[PDB]
């Protein structure tokens, strides 16, 4: 699990990977870790997978309730204040590590949320197990107010540093580019890990398995 | 009449209900009249005071009520119901800032106030608060706004506003006034906010019988005018 | 984490490092450890991060609502009373190292200390945090009654730099604030 | 009339008579006045002896809410006692939650909202009391307040509650109260009580004077009028 | 003697107070809903008292979800209650089933809300009838509730003042299929049938349901339809 | 563990226009078997099944609570349930017992009610859904089932070779497990009909 974010001169680029493990066995080769919140705000999840899913849908339900009652575009500080006040009430029992990003009227805003309820506003963050490898690329190669393709190249480099560290992914690096007007969302942005071909004959026969009892039931 | 005696809040066969529309004439026992005007980037509240006694003070009479740093209001109707109405307004403005992390719009605050008044109509067993509230505030990418909240639970936003005893006379002036194309350059606003009231009541004060709240997109703080600068504008429209 | 507060004749002077760590890894390299509450009252927080962020938002909600009722600027002692009520009640649940300082119209500059227990006391100067034990004997050999503002900005800058040099949980960059009757002068320093 | 049983209903012209009815029950109570000088507030109550078996200081209408705040009630006495316990209890929570003495401008707001709540529901009735609030501070000076049964509360320089509400403040306003010391006020309160209705339709009365200001160092207590007896020595000189 | 309470019957017929609440719906602003072949058109009537009132403050055509809109004829302040109720109730479906709620399913539930205020005995019923529209699974839908709690499905209908003229109009004026544009031209023509004054871009307010979602029209869009409207 | 108290194995696999699902038959306490006819696959409407594995208490309990919520759903709506809608329904039921959780791990397989499109997914014990395109597995002998399915699965398979693939996957993986066995039942469903076969397995 490796998620990261950055603030360039116009908006926010988010990045993630595509592996869910159980124990030390790869359970999923393609898991979507960037979650929808609003048409300007997205969120990356880390930690307990079911705790991040149920939390990121509740707040996305309330902001849709709030903005439709207000009649205007939501604010990122509203989503920050709902999350940090929810997670503090559960005393860290809900294990959710979140990266919150979006573009408001005031501009782009990037946050990082810890499962006890401590939040930080930063120009760039990394969360997850492979966060230490991805912070190496940021702290070496960040400069303020980068351009579009310069920022997308940086995040795709920083996520790839965590993938070639352990507990990386069956790599499909994801990107979500949020700007003032344009919104992008790229699931197969880079596929570096290809499964090799199968070179064996595995001839199966229609009748190589013994059957004790058959049963047919038609339908309509 | 058909005559249901209108003792509680239920319907009449005509289709209406009388207890809520008895609260609209509950404002009139204040013996008072208030005017709000929105012309340009500034918005002006103006309201007279009535000090009947010399033993009675002056500072503790004012109906201008500061809700937040950037939102003020004025209250009409009876006094005791008006101040409790303000306490819910001050309270729920602070829950917005706590829950949502930014300053409440002036439009959203009247929705919260009118919904509290709606429950007292829908559900019985509480008297429905015979007072009216007029707000002002600055909203970014929207300009300044003026809103009125009714005891029935009705609200709307509009440019020139009257309340109190003399609505129909003062609003008849402002239709005749706001039909041309003015630019309302903050002394155009204050002068008409006087002279809308300065066709109506035939009074002549020396400048200590009104109150004027103001807000402006150069200093969006709510601001109650000084007796000296009230006297300035009272001879500035006025040659 | 090291926090600092010194009063003088006009007002008070605050100061802190940043370096929010987690175990032996720095999570946040630069951090606003000092927090506004009202226009003249700050606090600098220590202990658990998620606890002290939750307390300071509640006190700002209560004190900010309280002054609009009175139509008066709040007292610094009123703000320090609200932290005491939450920390003493919800002790055995929080780890908070709050120091409240700020200028007041009735009383001038004041500095209050609310440690992890829940007590409250006024001091001429107050420090706190994990790396507070190291400069703890420097500060009372160097303190002198009747300083100016510019001496106190020099006093806390040398005081924080010794712990930031030394304590592993401390360091980063120095954030300072001067609160007086006029305004709030915030600055970021390194040296 | 025929619309005036509950306090939750309106009249066909737009008012509530149950609030109107309870105000003129205070009107039948004896007169209690209040006045503030430039460094304090002086209270004064005309209180009449029931028959003879009153024991000289029973059931007084000068209460003591806080260290520096007291009341000057008039109306239903038992209803004012329960209302005074609200004000005693309200100042203790402000002390416990904020650590300093209650401001009088805020104390009158908390009480008047509590009086307001009995004017809404059909299950309860409005209070039949009205009263005064005086205090003194070095950061705020002296203040004097006034609360009706409806809940309307704001400040005066002098006031009167009772039968002779108009007949007392007719001659309060002929005093230059902005520059008098409160020790001079005490002998001036004495004549205003003694002018109106000593024993005309009644038999006898007794004077009570409460006292807060700079001379008491912010404390609120009864006057020492057992000391020097100067009220009755000076009020009874107005016989001519 | 039966017309003062709600929890008891009349010796012959039905509840009196619910019938009096329906009289309040008839004294409301007129409103028209027309179900076309590919969409649904809602239209209402929005006249302010004076020139002073801003028209861009309060709206009538109001979205519930991205494909579900809703109007009324009755009392405006009671309308805002069950809108906010229907908003929050639409999300509770979506938190469970992760799928936008079909338009048949809200009107099951919104009528059960308006049901509950017809109970005993110290509450009043609503004085609002509704018109609910949406395009779920290709076919559009146009429903109508009432303060009693019933709910139906119209080809086209009208409520408010002078509705019986608009009923007789649309009885003559409906066919099985027109396009969404011709439904708009005939929905303004029936609102013009009972009107007092010059119908401008601010006197009316129109929202539609495509299969591509719900949207309400801007005043420029509503001007250009009303420009050269028959 | 508590998951290893009774054993079990549930496998689903996606074909061309069809989908197959299989499970074992053994019921038993930790080392002692009891019976060989324990149902672990439950029909939820037509062309849509579900499989449960884990603690045999929560296998029977969740399958009755889910049937409770399904019949109320299919009466307020005249339509049948979509496969995505069931997955959101189950994940709601598991997450309500967030801190008292049921010890089971469901597997859902079925076709689209309107089109022919197959669908497979599986969930955790607290309700994290996971859709795939090839296969999902659950039970105690999980790692044995991954080793067979990674080698034998082909993208577009007729119902003949889909049956032979999931048969060879289940027979070889379960015989390597100790607490699973005693017979294997296979449901292979499609647009026209539903075929249920039971295989000749080692009864040791």
């Amino acid at each position: 699990t490796t998620i990261a974010g950055v603030v360039y001169k116009d908006g926010i680029v988010l990045g993630a990977d595509t592996r869910a493990t159980e124990g030390m066995v790869v359970a999923d080769k393609n898991c979507s870790k960037i979650h929808f919140i609003s048409p300007n705000i997205y969120c990356c999840g880390a930690g307990t997978a079911a705790d991040t899913d149920m939390t990121t849908q509740l707040i996305s339900s309330n902001l849709e309730l709030h903005s439709l009652s207000t009649g205007r575009l939501p604010r990122v500080v509203t989503a920050n204040r709902m999350l940090k006040q929810m997670l503090f009430r559960y005393q860290g029992y809900i294990g959710a590590a979140l990266v919150l990003g979006g573009v408001d009227v005031t501009g782009p805003h990037l946050y990082s949320i810890y499962p006890h309820g401590s939040t930080d506003k930063l120009p760039y963050v990394t969360m997850g197990s492979g966060s230490l490898a991805a912070m190496a690329v940021f702290e070496d190669k960040f400069r303020p107010d980068m351009e579009e393709e310069e920022a997308k190249n940086l995040v795709s480099e920083a996520i790839a540093a965590g993938i070639f560290n352990d507990l990386g992914s069956g790599s499909n690096i994801d990107l979500c580019v949020i700007s003032k007007n344009k919104l992008d969302f790229l699931r197969p942005y880079t596929v570096p890990n290809k499964k090799g071909t199968r070179l064996g004959r595995y001839r199966c026969e229609k009748g190589t398995t013994a059957v004790l009892t058959e049963k047919i039931t038609p339908l309509e | 009449s058909a005559g249901f005696d209108r003792h509680i809040t239920i319907f009449s066969p005509e289709g209406r209900l009388y207890q809520v529309e008895y609260a609209f004439k509950a404002i009139n026992q204040g013996g008072l009249t208030s005017v709000a005007v929105r012309g340009k980037d500034c918005a002006v509240i103006v309201t007279q005071k009535k000090v009947p006694d010399k033993l009675l003070d002056s500072s503790t009479v004012t109906h201008l009520f500061k809700i937040t740093e950037n939102i003020g209001c004025v209250m009409t109707g009876m006094t005791a119901d008006s101040r409790s109405q303000v306490q819910r307004a001050r309270y729920e403005a602070a829950n917005w800032k706590y829950k949502y992390g930014y300053e409440i719009p002036v439009d959203m605050l009247c929705k919260r106030i009118a919904d509290i008044s709606q429950v007292y109509t829908q559900n019985a067993e509480m008297r429905p608060l015979g007072c009216c509230m007029i707000l002002i505030g600055i909203d970014e990418e929207q300009g300044p706004q003026v809103y009125k909240c009714d005891p029935a639970g009705y609200y709307c936003g509009f440019k020139a506003t009257a309340a109190g005893v003399k609505q129909t006379e003062s609003t008849s002036f402002l239709e005749k006034k706001v039909k041309k194309k003015f630019d309302w350059t903050f002394e155009q606003t204050v002068e008409t906010a006087i002279t809308c009231l300065s066709t109506v009541l035939s009074i002549d004060f020396k400048p200590s019988e009104i109150e004027v709240g103001v807000v402006t997109v150069e200093n969006p703080k709510f601001r109650i005018l000084t007796e000296a600068e009230i006297d300035a504008h009272l001879v500035a429209l006025a040659e | 984490t090291t926090i600092m507060a010194v009063q003088f004749d006009g007002g008070v002077v605050l100061g802190a490092d940043s370096r929010t760590t987690t175990g032996s890894y720095i999570a946040n390299r630069v951090t606003d450890k000092l927090t506004p509450i009202h226009d003249r009252i700050f606090c600098c927080r220590s202990g658990s991060a998620a606890d002290t962020q939750a307390v300071a938002d509640a006190v700002t909600y209560q004190l900010g609502f309280h002054s609009i009722e009175l139509n008066e600027p709040p007292l610094v002692h009123t703000a320090a009373s609200l932290f005491k009520e939450m920390c003493y009640r919800y002790r055995e649940d929080l780890m908070a190292g709050i120091i409240i300082a700020g200028w007041d119209p009735q009383e001038g500059g004041q500095v209050y200390s609310v440690p992890m227990g829940g007590m409250m006391v006024r001091q001429s100067f107050a420090i706190g945090g994990s790396g507070s034990s190291y400069i703890y004997g420097y500060v009372d050999a160097t303190y002198r009654e009747g300083m100016t503002k510019e001496e106190c900005l020099q006093f806390t800058a040398n005081a924080l730099a010794l712990a930031m040099e030394r304590d592993g949980s401390s360091g980063g960059v120095i954030r300072l604030a001067a609160i007086a009757e006029s305004g709030v002068e915030r600055q970021v320093l390194l040296g | 009339t025929g619309y005036d049983l509950s306090a939750s209903t309106f009249s066909p012209d737009g008012r509530v008579f149950q609030v109107e009815y309870a105000m003129k029950a205070v009107e039948n109570s004896s007169t209690a006045i209040g006045i503030r000088c430039k460094d304090g507030v002086v209270f004064g109550v005309e209180k009449l002896v029931l028959s003879k078996l009153y024991e000289e200081g029973s059931n007084k209408r000068l209460f003591n809410v806080d260290r520096h705040v007291g009341m000057a009630v008039a109306g239903l006495l038992a209803d004012a006692r329960s209302l005074a316990d609200i004000a005693r209890e309200e100042a203790s929570n402000f002390r416990s939650n904020f650590g300093y003495n209650i401001p009088l401008k805020h104390l009158a707001d908390r009480v008047a909202m509590y009086v307001h709540a009995y004017t809404l529901y059909s299950a309860v009735r409005p209070f039949g009391c009205s009263f005064m609030l005086g205090s003194y501070s070095v950061n705020d000076g002296a203040q004097l307040y006034m609360i009706d049964p409806s809940g309307v509360s704001y400040g005066y320089w002098g006031c009167a509650i009772g039968k002779a509400r108009q007949a007392a403040k007719t001659e309060i306003e002929k005093l230059q109260m902005k520059e008098m010391t409160c020790r001079d006020i005490v002998k001036e309160v004495a004549k205003i009580i003694y002018i109106v209705h000593d024993e005309v339709k009644d038999k006898a009365f007794e004077l009570e004077l409460s006292w807060v200001g700079e001379l008491t160092n912010g404390r609120h207590e009864i006057v020492p009028k057992d000391i020097r007896e100067e009220a009755e020595k000076y009020a009874k000189e107005s016989l001519k | 003697g039966y017309s003062f309470s709600l929890t008891t019957f009349s010796p012959s017929g039905k509840l009196v107070q619910i019938e009096y609440a329906l009289a309040a719906v008839a004294g409301g602003a007129p409103s028209v809903g027309i179900k076309a072949a590919n969409g649904v058109v809602l239209a209402t009537e929005k006249k302010q008292k004076s020139i002073l009132y801003d028209e861009r403050s309060v709206h009538k055509v109001e979205p519930i979800t991205k494909h579900i809109g809703l109007v009324y004829s009755g009392m405006g302040p009671d309308y805002r209650v069950l809108v906010h109720r229907a908003r929050k109730l639409a999300q509770q479906y979506y938190l469970v089933y992760q799928e936008p709620i079909p338009t048949a399913q809200l009107v099951q539930r919104v009528a059960s809300v308006m049901q509950e205020y017809t109970q005993s005995g110290g509450v009043r019923p609503f004085g609002v009838s509704l018109l609910i529209c949406g395009w779920n699974e290709g076919r559009p839908y146009l429903f109508q509730s009432d303060p009693s709690g019933a709910y139906f499905a119209w080809k086209a209908t009208a409520m408010g003042k002078n509705y019986v003229n608009g009923k007789t109009f649309l009885e003559k004026r409906y066919n099985e299929d027109l396009e969404l544009e011709d439904a708009i031209h005939t929905a303004i023509l029936t609102l013009k049938e009972s009107f007092e004054g010059q119908m401008t871009e601010d006197n009316i307010e129109v929202g539609i349901c495509n299969e591509a979602g719900f949207r309400r029209l801007t005043p420029t869009e509503v001007k250009d339809y009303l420009a050269a409207i028959a | 563990s508590i998951m290893s108290y009774n054993g079990g194995a549930v496998m689903a696999m996606k074909g061309k226009n069809c989908v197959a699902i299989a499970a074992d038959r053994r019921f038993g306490i930790q080392a002692q078997m009891v019976t060989t006819d324990f149902q672990k696959i439950f029909p939820m409407g037509d062309r849509l099944y579900i499989g449960l594995a884990g603690l045999a208490t929560d296998v029977q309990t969740v399958a009755q609570r889910l049937k409770f919520r399904l019949n109320l759903y299919e009466l307020k709506e005249g339509r049948q349930i979509k496969p995505y809608t069931l997955m959101s329904m189950v994940a709601n039921l598991l997450y309500e017992k967030r801190f008292g959780p049921y010890y089971t791990e469901p597997v859902i397989a079925g076709l689209d009610p309107k089109t022919f499109k197959p669908f497979i997914c599986s969930l955790d014990l607290i309700g994290c859904p996971m859709v795939t395109d090839d296969f999902v597995v659950s039970g105690t002998c999980a790692e044995q089932m991954y080793g067979m399915c990674e080698s034998l699965w082909e993208p577009n398979m007729d119902p003949d070779h889909l049956f032979e693939t999931i048969s060879q996957a289940m027979l070889n993986a379960v015989d390597r497990d100790a607490v699973s066995g005693m017979g294997v039942i296979v449901h292979i469903i499609e647009k026209d009909k539903i075929t249920t076969r039971t295989l000749k397995a080692r009864m040791d």
